RNA sequence: AAGCGAGAAGAACCAGAAGACCAGGC
């Protein structure tokens, strides 16, 4: 289903805290 | 070019100035570990060797 | 005591032994006073700056 | 697209008046 084809940069986020 | 003489010129007493501009607002315990060697290689000592 | 699906996996007499020797030991602490103290835990005193 | 040394959590953790009287606003 929903997918990514090609995903750069190291992701995620530190704001959530 | 190469610099003549580089080693034998490039004071340590200049390298204690660079890192304390460099350290400048640091924790003063930051500011010491980084200008010990400096102030050790101001005073350093040269063996001679076999003879 | 008290343990999940209560189950001790101990014979009676062990698990009496355990209870008496804390009861024990909060008996002496007690003589000693400070009961109370034990009573109180911080949660930290965390303020070591690098030196 | 980037890409030049390693981590994870022992122990355990609230308070009443009530009654009378007086002054006072509405």
């Amino acid at each position: 289903a929903a997918a990514a084809a090609f995903a750069a940069a190291g992701a995620a986020a530190a704001a959530a805290a | 070019g190469d610099n003549t003489k580089w080693n034998e010129n490039q004071n340590p007493r200049m390298f204690l100035a660079m890192i304390t501009y460099i350290t400048r607002n640091q924790p003063e315990w930051f500011r010491n570990v980084l200008s010990i060697a400096p102030i050790m290689f101001s005073n350093k000592m040269a063996r001679l060797g076999k003879g | 005591e008290m343990a999940t699906k209560a189950d001790y996996t101990l014979d009676e007499e062990s698990r009496a032994r355990i209870k008496t020797r804390l009861f024990t030991i909060r008996q002496e602490m007690a003589s000693r006073g400070l009961w109370d103290s034990f009573r109180q835990s911080e949660r930290g005193e965390e303020t070591i700056e690098e030196r």
